[PDB]
């Protein structure tokens, strides 16, 4: 209910190191719990071995689709979707974690990490944590993306959990 | 445009 979360990242199977996130449990406890417990894999499934399937330079890294690995899947610890908890935290800076969705109250497991302020998403996507180590890895992954979001290397979460 | 959608990807 409070430990920071890590992802180890590889790019075409080359380990690039660890990203660490602080989650905003005091602002969005239900959303933060979902991401943390998908990272620990405590329910038997989650982010370990998943990929970032859509990476757009000067915008964000999108991942978390551990069922279909293409944006059409993912599921939360509460079921296939759960409500938007609130929108109090805004997309003010690089390195923010926020939930991807398919309209109101369709949160599952997919998330993005911003590389710029994305204020136009305020009030529509729930922001729930921030990178505190490894923003350099985020920028390296970002460079493997493209305007369409297609990556030119496989970006994998090889391990994840709490620190 | 700049969107983060789960399956209907929009401009």
């Amino acid at each position: 209910a409070m430990a920071n979360v890590f992802f180890n990242i590889s790019i075409n199977d080359k380990p690039e190191g660890r990203i660490v996130f602080k989650l905003y449990d005091e602002a969005v406890p239900k959303t933060a719990k979902n991401f943390r417990e998908l990272a620990t894999g405590q329910h038997g499934f989650g982010y370990k071995d998943s990929i970032f399937h859509r990476v757009i330079p000067q915008f964000m890294l999108q991942g978390g689709d551990f069922t279909r690995h293409n944006g059409t899947g993912g599921k939360s610890i509460y079921g296939e979707k759960f409500a938007d908890e609130n929108f109090q935290v805004k997309h003010t800076k690089p390195g923010l974690l926020s939930m991807a969705n398919a309209g109101a109250n369709t949160n599952g497991s997919q998330f993005f990490i911003t590389t710029v302020p994305t204020s136009w998403l305020d009030g529509k996507h729930v922001v729930f944590g921030e990178v505190i180590e490894g923003l350099d890895i985020v920028r390296k992954v970002e460079g493997k993306g493209s305007a369409s979001g297609k990556t030119n290397a496989t970006i994998k979460i090889t391990d994840c959990g709490t620190v | 445009x700049l969107l983060v959608t789960a399956g209907l990807v929009l401009a």
